[PDB]
C-alpha cells in the first residue's frame, strides 16, 4: 500500500482491500486498515476457484480509498494462474493504486497464526506455559531455575543460536511482533483480556516478574548476613536498577487548576473529550481533565530497591537495623 | 530468495533508519552521524538528538536538504542546529515529539560534514560527530549469492539470476532467484556427509556492505557397497550385532 | 440523611473535603436507588454508572480497582491461574504445586502438559453444524476426533458476528470439549445439531448380524450435553428399515442431513443416497422421521419429506465435497407468539398502566413477493 | 449499543496512547515499546498536553484519584432527581457544585463536626438574612421557642 | 529544594508560586536579555477569603490573578493598589472558586517597594468583604540573580535553615538582599538559640530582633497567623495596623 | 530496659508471623487440594450415564446365525452396583473435603489465639517499659538526693 | 490409552462358523467409565500430594516461629547477664562501703 | 467448603440445575389407588427418566389432601428413586400396594 | 496497674475465644462430613 | 452473597432488559404470594 | 555505574583488595551483557565463558 498522501487519497487515512470474482462475482472485504506515512507490505492468501470466473483474470484484487471509495473496471491486481500453477498479473490491470504487487510462487505456507483459531494453544504453549512454571520455582525459592524459566519468554541479555546472538530480546513470537490477540476486551473486568487485546501488557508483566526475581534474589543473599552475600544483594539490586533505569521525571507543577466540581464535572467538558477522541479515531474545556497516573506498582519498585541499596550502604539489616552494636 | 532490510541496530541506528525510512526514498544519500555523546555543559538530562542529513536530488528532489532528527521528550520546544565551524544554524520551531527535521538553508554539504552541536536548550543537548556519507541506492548487480561446495564454488548474482525486478523499496527488498545450477560433485564427503553452503550477501552503490546471511545444505550420502547390519543368535544363547 | 452529613459526631472525628463530599453522594445515591426518596429518575438509575454501583461503583477503592485494571492489568495478571484457561493449563499447575521444584519435577510436568497439547493440536475435524439460517448470522459447532482406535470426540464452535474482516477475531472460537459419550458411528456420519438450544449429536452406527450370510443393521443414536457439561445416555432410534431403502452400495453410508427446526419444535432427520452433486438431490427421495424433544420419533411422509428436500437439498454433503447444515426454514423465521416486553411506561400521574399484555399468536403469509403478519394481540 | 461500543472503542484508543506514551516503560527501554508520536501528537493537540502529564497517586489531578470519582460521583448522581425537587443533590448540598477539587481539600483533615456545622450555621445565616456567623449567634441566644 | 529555592516551574512555560515565590525568566523583546522576576506575596488581611497573584510580562506590566474562597453578594468588585489607585474594576459578584484576570501597570516606583493589593467585595447594602496581600517585586540581571541563588543553596546546605528563615535574616540585616558578616552573624546566633533552648527557627529568628513573618509557606499559616490567628476569636480575624 | 526491648521484639515476631499466617488462611496449594477433591466427586453424573449405557448396551444380543443371544441379562444389575460404589467413594471424596476445609478453619482459629496472644503480650510490655522508665526517674531522683 | 485399546478390540466379532459375532456392545461405554473412575483416584491422589506438601510447609513455618522464639530467649537472657554484672558491681561496691 | 468463589458457587448451582431436569422431566408410566374408592386414600405413580435403560421413580398424591377442586402442594410427595434392575417390556408395569 | 490490665486483657482474649470454641463444638462442615461417611456405610444393602 | 441475595429480593428493584420493572422480589410466588401449605400447625416447622 | 566502586558506602563497610575487584568486573561484565553499555563486541559475550 502505498504511503498517504492527503492531496491523492482524502483527509482520512482510510482505506480497504477487495477480493471479487472468486466463488461469486461480489465484492468482499480482505482486509481493512489505514493509510500510513510509509508504505504497508501485507501478504494476503488469494484463493482460488476450480473454475474462474472471468477467462482474463482468475482473480481480482483491489484497494478503494476516501477519495476514491469505489471499484471500477480494470482496477486493481488481476491474477492469472497458468497450468503449471504459477500466478501472474494480467497487463490490463490498472495498479496506480499500489506501491507493489507480486506474487509469491515459491510459497505453499504460511507461519502459525497467534490469532487464529488454534491461538489458545499456541499462546499456552508459548507465553503461559513458562510464565506459570517460572512464578510457581520463585514462590519456592528455587531461583536458579526460575531463571531458566522466565528466559524462554524473555532475556534481556539475548539468546544464543549456533554460538551467535541473535537480534531480539523478546522470546515469543507474538509479544516480538505486537499481535492483538482479542476485539474487545472491554466486555468483562478481565485484566488478561486487556492483555490480550494489547500484548504490550504481557511485555510489562514478563519485565515485573523478572524484577520480582532479581529483587527475591538479592533478598535473599541480603538475609544471609555475611560480608560477600550482602555484596551479592547489591549485585542483585543492581541488575533489577538496571532494568528499571531512570526514574522518571516528574513536573513540579501541571496545568491542572483545582476547578470547581461543578466545572469539572460539567458533562459538556467529557462531551468535548469524548468528540475529540473520535477525531482522533478518524483523522479529523479540555484543560480540566484529569490527568493519566504513574504505575504505583513501578513506583514501589523503585522504592524498594532504593531502600534495599540504602541499607546496604548504611550497613543495616533488612528491616533497617544497625548491623553494628552502639 | 534474499531479503535486504534497512530497519537498523537497536540504538541510534534503528532512530536513524527510521528516519532514512520515513522521509525519503531507496535511492537517496544521506549524512549519517555516529557519534552522539552528551554535552557535559549544557544537558540537564542523558536524552540525545538523532540526526540524519537528506541531500536534495537522488531521485527525492527537495528544495536544498533537510536534517532529520528524532527527539524522545515530549513538550514543544525550539530544536537548533548550530554549527561552529559553518557558523550557520537550521531550526525547528514548536518541533515534533519524535520525528522531525530542519530545512537546509543552503546545501552546502561542507557545512553539514562536521561537528554539530544540537539542543533545544531545555536538554537533549547532543554533541554530533563522525559524519559519514551513505548511499541507499542498491543495483541487482551488487546482490549476490555465494556458493561454497568443497572443491567446487560459484557465485550467482541477482541482475542476471533474479526474473522480477527488485522492489524500489527502502525498508525491505526480496530477490527471487531462477534455479542455479550447483555443481553437487566436487563435494567432499566425510563421514558420508557433505555440504553446500550458501550465503547471501550484498552491497550498496557506493560499496557499503549491506551485510549476509549464511544457510547450508547438508547431503547425505548412501553407500551401496557397505552390507547390511544383521541380528545374530548362537546356539549358545549369545545374541549380537554384526 | 437529607444533609448526607452528621451533626451528632464528636468533634474528635476529622475527614477530609473531598472525602466528605464523597461519603454524602454515596449516602444520597443509596437512598435515591433503593427508593427511600420519592420520585428518583428511572432513566438515570438504568444507566449503567449505577448499574455497577454494589460492584465497583458504591466505593473508591474499587472504583479505583476498575480504572486502573483496564490501564494496568499487568498489576492484576497472575500466571498462577486465569480466567478461561485450558484444562490442560489446569493439570500443569496442579503437577508443579508442589514444594519440590527442580528442573526433573518441572520437565516431566511440562512434557505432560505438552502431550496433551498434541492431542488437542491434532484433532481432525469431522463434522459441523450452523446454528442459524443464514451463514453470517450465529455460531458454527464443530466435531473432531483424537487419533486413536475406538478414540474420543471433542466439540468446539465460532461465532460468525465476530468475524470482522475477513477474518475470524480469537475471541470468536471456543475451545475444544471433550464428549463424554461412547460414540462409534460407522463412517463418520455424525452431526452435532441445536436442538431446543441445546447441543445434540446424532450418529449412525453399524452392526453386523448373521443371517449363513453377513448383512448389516444400522441404527441412529443420539445424545445431548447436560447443564453442567456432562453428557447424558445416547438414546437409540431404529432406521435399519430407511437405510435398507435407500439404495446405497456396499461401501457407503446414507448421507445424514440433520438440523434443528424452529417450526414444529422439531429435530428434522433425513437419511439419503450420495449423489456426486447437488443437482441430483433435487427429485430424491428422502427417508426420514422427526425427533421430538420428550424423544418421540415418528416417520416422515413422503409428503414432508420432499418439502423438506426442496427447501435444504442445496445443503447436502456429495460424494465430493462435505457441508455445513444450517436450520431448517422455508423463508423466514418468525416468532409463533410473544409474550416478553422490550419495553413500556406509566401513564399519566403514575395511576394507570398498559402492562403485561401480549401478542398471543403470529401468524403469517408468504406468497412471492408478498409478506404479511397476522397478529392477534 | 453501537453507541456503547463507540464508548468501548473509545477506551482502548485512549488508553492505548496514554499507556505507550508513559515515561516508566521508555525509561525502562528493554521492554521495545513503541509509542508512535503520530497518534500522540494529534492526542497531544487535542488535549493540550495532557498525554505527557503523568501523575503520582496521592495527587488530587490523578484519573484514579478520589476528585476524579467525586467528579465521576457528582456527574451521576446529580441527576438521579428533578432539578425542582426536594430531594435534587444541589438543593441539599449547594456548597457541592462550589467546591473545588484542590490538593488542599484532599490532605488537610478536619473535623467532620466543623464542616456540619458550616454548613447549617450558613443556612441559617442565609435564610434568616444575616450579616455573619456572629449575628447568628446572637440570634440564638434569645430564640426562645 | 528545588522548589523551596526557586518557585514551581514546567517545560510547559508555566511558573507557580512556592509557599509564596514566584520567579521568571522575563525575556526582553528586541533585546534578548533576561530580566529575573522574584515576586514575593504577604497576606495582610484575611488569607482564607481569596488567593492574589502578580506575574510580570515586563515593561511595568503584570498579569493579575484572583480567585475568591466565599461568596458575599458583591454589587460590584474593586482592586486597589495601596488603598489608593483602582487596578481592576468588574461590575457583578464574582463567583467562588472561579478564577479571574486583569492586566494591570504598576509604576516603577510602586514595584520597587512593598506595596498592597485589597480587594473590596461591595455589597448594594454598602457594606463589604475586603481581603489584601502585600507583594514586593524585585528585578535581577539574570548574572546577579544566578549569584544569590548560589549563595542562598550553598548557605543552606551548610547550615539547613530553610530558604524562608535566611531570607528572614537577611532582611533583618540589611535594606538590600546581601549576605555578608552581620547576617552570618545572626545565621549564627539562629542556630545557637535553636540549639540552646530548643526552639523553631522562627523564634530564634525573633530572639536575633527579626519582626514576626507575615509569610506563609507549605501547609503552615504564617507566622503571625499563628501566633494570632489560629482560632479566631469569635470569628475575628487579628491583623496589623494603626 | 535492655532486656524488656528484648522481650518486646521476641512478641513483635510472633505477632508478626501469627499475623502473616491469620491473613494467609489458605495457600495457592491449598486450594488447589480442596479444588480436586470437589472436582473428582462431580464426577458421579457422568459415571452414571456411562454404566448406564454400557448395561443398556449389553443387553443387546451378540451371536447371530443358527445359534445366538448371548445378552447379558444382569447387565442392569451390575451397571447398579458399580454406581453405588462409585457413589461410596465419592461420598467419601466430598468429606474429606469439608474436613480438609474445616481443618484449615479450626487452624486458622488457633493462629488467631497465639497472634493476639502476641499482641497482648506486646502490650504488656510497653506498659512494662513505661513503668521502668518511672523506677528510672525514682532512680534519677535518689541520685540527686 | 489401554482402556480405550481394550474396548477396540472387543468390538470386533470373536465367534465365527455357523453362528457367530459375540463382540462386546458396551465396550466403550465401559472403557470411558473406568477411565472415569481412575481420574477420580488420581485427583485424591494428587490432592494428598498437594495437602502433604503444604502440611510440610506449615511445618516449617512453625518451626521458624519457634527458633524465633529461642532467639529471642537468648537475647533476653545475655541482657539479663550485663544487668547482672551490674547487680554484682553495685555489691562490690557496697562491701567495699 | 470455606473456599466459595463466584465459579464455584456457579458450578454447585449447576449440578443442582442438571439434577433438577432430571426429575421435572419424568415421564409417568402408571399408578395404583391404595384403596377401594377414588376418594379416599392416596395413588401411587411410577415414572422413569428418559435414559438409556434410566432409573424409574415412584411418588404419591393423598386425596384427602384434595380441597375445592385442587390438590393442595401437601398432598404430594416428592420423586423417589426405585433402586432396581427394572427392565418391562412395552412399559408394563404396575405399583401395588 | 497498666501491665496488669493488659494481662488481664489477654487473659480475657483467651478465654472468651476458647468458650465460643466449645460452646460451638460441631459446626456445619463438621456435620456434613459425618453424615457423608455415614450414608456412604448404609449403602451395603442396596448393594447387596 | 449480595448477588445471591439480590436474585430473590432487591430493594432497588432489576433492570431487565435495560429496565427497571415494576417489582422487588423476584420469585413468582412471593409477589403474587401464594400459599404453599393446608395446615403448618399439625406439626412443629417453621417451613411448614 | 562507571567506576563500579560505590562512593556511597559508609565508613563502616570493609573489604579486600581481591573481593572489590571482583565485585566490580562482575558489574562490569553485567552490564555488558544486558547492553546496558552499548556497542559491546559481538564475539567474546558469544563465548562459553
Amino acid at each position: 500500500i502505498p504511503p498517504y498522501n492527503l492531496s491523492t487519497h482524502g483527509d482520512e487515512r482510510w482505506f480497504k482491500l477487495y477480493i471479487k470474482h472468486v466463488v461469486d462475482n461480489n465484492s468482499h472485504i480482505i482486509y481493512s486498515g489505514q493509510l500510513t506515512d510509509t508504505n504497508i507490505n501485507i501478504t494476503l492468501f488469494i484463493p482460488l476457484d476450480d473454475v474462474p470466473l472471468n477467462q482474463d483474470y482468475h482473480a481480482k484484487v483491489y484497494m478503494t480509498f476516501k477519495k476514491s471509495p469505489s471499484d471500477g473496471t480494470w482496477w486493481g491486481p488481476h491474477f492469472v494462474r497458468d497450468d503449471k500453477g504459477i500466478v501472474t498479473i494480467n497487463p490490463k490491470s490498472i495498479l496506480t493504486h499500489f506501491e507493489s504487487v507480486n506474487v509469491l510462487n515459491n510459497i505453499s505456507s504460511e507461519p502459525m497464526d497467534f490469532s487464529g483459531a488454534n491461538s489458545l494453544y499456541f499462546w499456552e504453549l508459548f507465553y503461559y506455559t513458562p510464565m506459570l512454571v517460572a512464578q510457581r520455582l520463585l514462590h519456592e525459592q528455587n531461583f536458579d531455575e526460575a531463571n531458566r524459566w522466565l528466559k524462554y519468554v524473555w532475556s534481556p541479555s539475548g539468546y544464543i543460536v549456533h554460538g551467535q546472538i541473535q537480534n531480539y530480546q523478546w522470546n515469543v513470537r507474538p509479544l516480538l511482533e505486537d499481535t492483538s490477540w482479542n476485539s474487545d476486551p472491554l466486555d468483562s473486568v478481565d485484566p488478561d483480556a486487556v492483555a490480550q487485546h494489547d500484548p504490550m501488557h504481557y511485555k510489562v508483566s514478563t519485565f515485573m516478574r523478572t524484577l520480582d526475581l532479581l529483587i527475591a534474589r538479592g533478598d535473599h543473599a541480603y538475609r544471609q548476613l555475611e560480608r560477600d552475600t550482602l555484596n551479592e544483594a547489591k549485585m542483585w539490586y543492581m541488575q533489577a536498577l538496571h532494568l528499571l533505569g531512570d526514574k522518571p521525571y516528574l513536573p513540579l507543577s501541571t496545568t491542572w487548576s483545582d476547578p470547581r466540581l461543578d466545572r469539572a464535572a460539567d458533562i459538556t467538558t467529557q462531551n468535548a473529550h469524548d468528540s475529540a477522541i473520535v477525531a482522533l479515531r478518524q483523522n479529523i474545556t479540555l484543560t480540566d481533565l484529569f490527568l493519566p497516573q504513574i504505575n504505583e506498582v513501578m513506583m514501589n519498585y523503585w522504592q524498594t530497591l532504593a531502600q534495599r541499596v540504602y541499607n546496604l550502604r548504611h550497613n543495616l539489616s533488612i528491616d533497617g537495623q544497625p548491623l553494628y552494636l552502639p | 530468495k534474499l531479503r535486504i532490510i534497512h530497519n537498523g541496530y537497536e540504538g541510534q541506528k534503528r532512530n536513524q533508519c527510521n528516519l532514512m525510512n520515513k522521509y525519503g526514498k531507496l535511492g537517496d544519500k544521506f549524512i549519517v552521524y555516529t557519534s552522539l555523546g552528551v554535552n557535559p555543559n549544557n544537558s540537564s538530562n542523558k536524552l540525545m538528538f538523532y540526526p540524519v542529513y537528506q541531500y536534495s536530488g537522488n531521485t527525492s528532489g527537495l528544495n536544498q536538504g533537510r536534517l532529520l532528527f528524532h527527539r524522545d521528550t515530549t513538550y514543544p520546544s525550539k530544536v537548533e542546529a548550530w554549527i561552529p565551524g559553518a557558523k550557520r544554524s537550521l531550526t525547528n520551531q514548536n518541533a515534533a515529539i519524535g520525528d522531525d527535521y530542519a530545512t537546509d538553508s543552503l546545501n552546502k554539504p561542507d557545512d553539514l560534514k562536521q561537528y554539530i552541536f544540537m539542543t533545544d536548550s531545555k536538554g537533549t543537548a547532543t554533541d554530533v560527530s563522525g559524519p559519514v556519507e551513505i548511499n541507499t541506492a542498491i543495483s541487482p548487480a551488487k546482490v549476490q549469492i555465494i556458493v561454497k561446495a568443497g572443491g567446487k564454488e560459484q557465485t550467482f548474482t541477482a541482475d542476471k539470476d533474479v526474473s522480477i525486478q527488485p522492489s524500489p523499496s527502502f525498508d525491505e527488498m526480496n530477490y527471487q532467484f531462477n534455479a542455479l545450477e550447483i555443481d553437487g560433485s566436487g563435494l567432499n564427503f566425510i563421514n558420508n556427509s557433505a555440504s553446500i553452503d550458501v550465503t547471501f550477501t550484498a552491497f550498496a552503490e557506493d560499496g557499503r556492505k549491506l551485510g549476509y546471511e549464511s544457510f547450508s545444505i547438508p547431503v547425505t550420502l548412501k553407500v551401496s557397497t557397505d552390507n547390511a547390519l544383521t541380528l545374530h543368535h548362537n546356539e549358545n544363547g549369545a545374541q549380537y550385532m554384526q | 440523611q437529607y444533609l448526607l452529613i452528621d451533626n451528632q459526631v464528636s468533634a474528635a472525628i476529622k475527614t477530609t473535603r473531598i472525602a466528605e463530599a464523597i461519603a454524602s453522594i454515596q449516602l444520597y445515591v443509596n437512598r435515591a436507588l433503593e427508593n427511600v426518596e420519592e420520585n428518583a429518575n428511572s432513566g438515570v438509575i438504568s444507566r449503567q454508572f449505577f448499574i455497577d454501583w454494589d460492584k465497583y461503583n458504591k466505593r473508591y477503592s474499587t472504583w479505583a480497582g476498575v480504572s486502573q485494571l483496564v490501564y494496568y492489568p499487568e498489576n492484576y495478571i497472575d500466571p498462577t491461574m486465569r480466567i478461561g484457561q485450558t484444562k490442560m493449563m489446569d493439570a500443569l499447575l496442579q503437577s508443579v504445586s508442589q514444594s519440590q521444584l527442580n528442573a526433573d519435577t518441572v520437565e516431566d510436568a511440562f512434557m505432560s502438559y505438552l502431550t496433551s497439547f498434541e492431542q488437542v493440536a491434532n484433532l481432525k475435524v469431522i463434522s459441523a453444524y450452523h446454528d442459524n439460517i443464514n451463514n453470517d448470522q450465529g455460531l458454527t459447532y464443530f466435531i473432531g476426533l483424537s487419533e486413536t482406535d475406538a478414540g474420543e470426540y471433542y466439540w468446539r464452535s465460532v461465532d460468525h458476528s465476530k468475524f470482522n474482516d475477513g477474518k475470524f477475531a480469537a475471541n470468536a472460537w471456543s475451545e475444544w470439549h471433550k464428549i463424554d459419550c461412547p460414540i462409534n458411528p460407522y463412517k463418520s456420519t455424525i452431526r452435532p445439531v441445536i436442538y431446543k438450544s441445546r447441543l445434540y449429536l446424532l450418529w449412525l452406527e453399524q452392526k453386523e448380524i448373521t443371517k449363513t450370510e453377513t448383512d448389516y443393521r444400522y441404527e441412529l443414536k443420539l445424545a445431548h450435553i447436560r447443564y453442567d457439561g456432562t453428557w447424558n445416555t445416547p438414546i437409540t432410534f431404529d432406521v435399519n428399515k430407511k437405510i435398507s431403502e435407500l439404495k446405497l452400495e456396499k461401501n457407503r453410508a446414507p448421507g445424514l442431513y440433520c438440523a434443528g427446526y424452529q417450526g414444529e419444535d422439531t429435530l428434522l432427520v433425513m437419511f439419503y443416497n450420495q449423489q456426486d452433486t447437488l443437482d441430483s438431490y433435487k427429485n430424491a427421495s428422502m427417508q426420514g422421521l422427526y425427533i421430538f424433544a420428550d424423544m418421540a420419533s415418528k416417520d416422515m411422509t413422503p409428503e414432508q419429506s420432499n418439502v423438506y428436500r426442496d427447501n435444504s437439498y442445496q445443503q447436502f454433503d456429495t460424494n465430493n465435497v462435505r457441508r455445513v447444515n444450517n436450520r431448517y426454514a422455508e423463508d423466514y423465521e418468525i416468532p409463533s407468539s410473544v409474550s416478553s416486553r422490550k419495553d413500556y411506561g406509566w401513564g399519566d400521574y403514575y395511576l394507570s398502566m398498559v402492562y403485561n399484555g401480549d401478542i398471543p399468536t403470529i401468524n403469517y403469509k408468504a406468497a412471492s413477493s408478498d409478506l404479511k403478519i397476522y397478529i392477534s394481540p | 449499543h453501537d453507541a456503547q461500543q463507540a464508548q468501548k472503542d473509545n477506551r482502548l484508543y485512549e488508553a492505548r496512547i496514554l499507556k505507550r506514551a508513559n515515561p516508566q516503560l521508555q525509561n525502562a527501554v528493554h521492554l521495545a515499546i513503541l509509542a508512535p508520536n503520530a497518534e500522540l501528537i494529534g492526542y497531544n493537540n487535542q488535549f493540550s498536553g495532557r498525554a505527557s502529564q503523568y501523575v503520582a497517586p496521592g495527587t488530587v489531578s490523578s484519573m484514579f484519584s478520589p476528585a476524579a470519582y467525586l467528579t465521576e460521583l457528582y456527574r451521576e448522581a446529580r441527576n438521579l432527581h428533578a432539578s425542582d425537587s426536594v430531594y435534587y443533590l444541589d438543593t441539599r448540598r449547594p456548597d457541592l457544585k462550589s467546591m473545588a477539587l484542590s490538593q488542599q481539600n484532599m490532605d488537610i483533615e478536619l473535623s467532620t463536626l466543623s464542616l456540619s456545622n458550616e454548613l447549617l450555621l450558613e443556612s441559617i445565616k442565609t435564610e434568616s438574612k444575616l450579616e455573619n456567623y456572629t449575628k447568628v449567634m446572637e440570634m440564638l441566644s434569645t430564640f426562645r421557642p | 529544594e528545588l522548589s523551596q529555592f526557586i518557585g514551581k516551574a514546567s517545560n510547559f512555560g508555566q511558573q507557580e508560586y512556592s509557599n509564596n515565590q514566584l520567579i521568571t525568566p522575563v525575556v526582553n523583546s528586541s533585546d534578548g536579555t533576561v530580566k529575573v522576576y522574584r515576586i514575593t506575596r504577604e497576606y495582610t488581611t484575611n488569607a482564607y477569603q481569596m488567593d492574589v497573584e502578580l506575574f510580570p510580562f515586563g515593561g511595568e506590566n503584570y498579569r493579575l490573578d484572583y480567585k475568591f474562597k466565599n461568596f458575599y453578594n458583591a454589587s460590584y468588585l474593586s482592586i486597589k493598589l495601596n488603598d489608593k489607585r483602582e487596578l481592576v474594576r468588574t461590575e457583578g459578584a464574582p463567583q467562588v472558586n472561579i478564577e479571574y484576570s486583569a492586566n494591570i501597570t504598576l509604576n516603577t516606583a510602586d514595584i520597587s517597594q512593598p506595596f498592597e493589593i485589597g480587594l473590596t467585595r461591595v455589597l448594594p447594602s454598602g457594606s463589604w468583604a475586603y481581603a489584601a496581600a502585600k507583594f514586593t517585586v524585585e528585578e535581577y540581571n539574570q548574572y546577579s540573580f544566578l549569584l544569590k541563588l548560589n549563595k542562598a543553596i550553598r548557605l543552606s546546605r551548610a547550615t539547613e535553615l530553610s530558604p524562608t528563615i535566611l531570607e528572614g535574616i537577611v532582611r533583618s540585616v540589611n535594606l538590600q538582599l546581601d549576605i555578608n558578616t552581620d547576617v552570618l552573624g545572626k545565621v549564627f546566633l539562629t542556630k545557637y538559640y535553636m540549639q540552646r533552648y530548643a526552639i523553631h527557627a522562627e523564634t530564634a529568628l525573633i530572639l536575633c530582633n527579626a519582626p514576626i513573618s507575615q509569610r506563609s509557606y507549605d501547609n503552615q499559616p504564617s507566622q503571625f497567623d499563628r501566633l494570632f490567628n489560629t482560632p479566631l476569636l469569635n470569628g475575628q480575624y487579628f491583623s496589623t495596623g494603626d | 530496659k535492655t532486656v524488656l526491648e528484648k522481650s518486646k521484639a521476641g512478641a513483635q515476631s510472633r505477632f508478626d508471623s501469627y499475623g502473616k499466617l491469620y491473613d494467609e488462611n489458605i495457600n495457592a496449594g491449598e486450594n488447589q487440594a480442596m479444588t480436586l477433591r470437589a472436582s473428582a466427586a462431580g464426577l458421579t453424573t457422568a459415571v452414571q450415564a456411562s454404566r448406564l449405557a454400557g448395561a443398556a448396551a449389553d443387553l443387546v444380543p451378540n451371536i447371530f446365525g443358527f445359534a445366538g443371544g448371548g445378552s447379558r441379562w444382569g447387565a442392569i444389575a451390575e451397571a447398579t452396583g458399580y454406581v453405588m460404589e462409585f457413589s461410596a467413594n465419592v461420598m467419601n471424596t466430598e468429606a474429606d473435603k469439608i474436613s480438609q476445609s474445616e481443618t484449615y478453619r479450626r487452624r486458622r482459629q488457633e493462629w488467631e489465639i497465639q497472634r493476639n496472644n502476641a499482641e497482648a503480650e506486646l502490650k504488656q510490655i510497653d506498659a512494662q517499659l513505661k513503668s521502668l522508665a518511672v523506677r528510672r526517674e525514682a532512680a534519677v531522683l535518689q541520685k540527686t538526693s
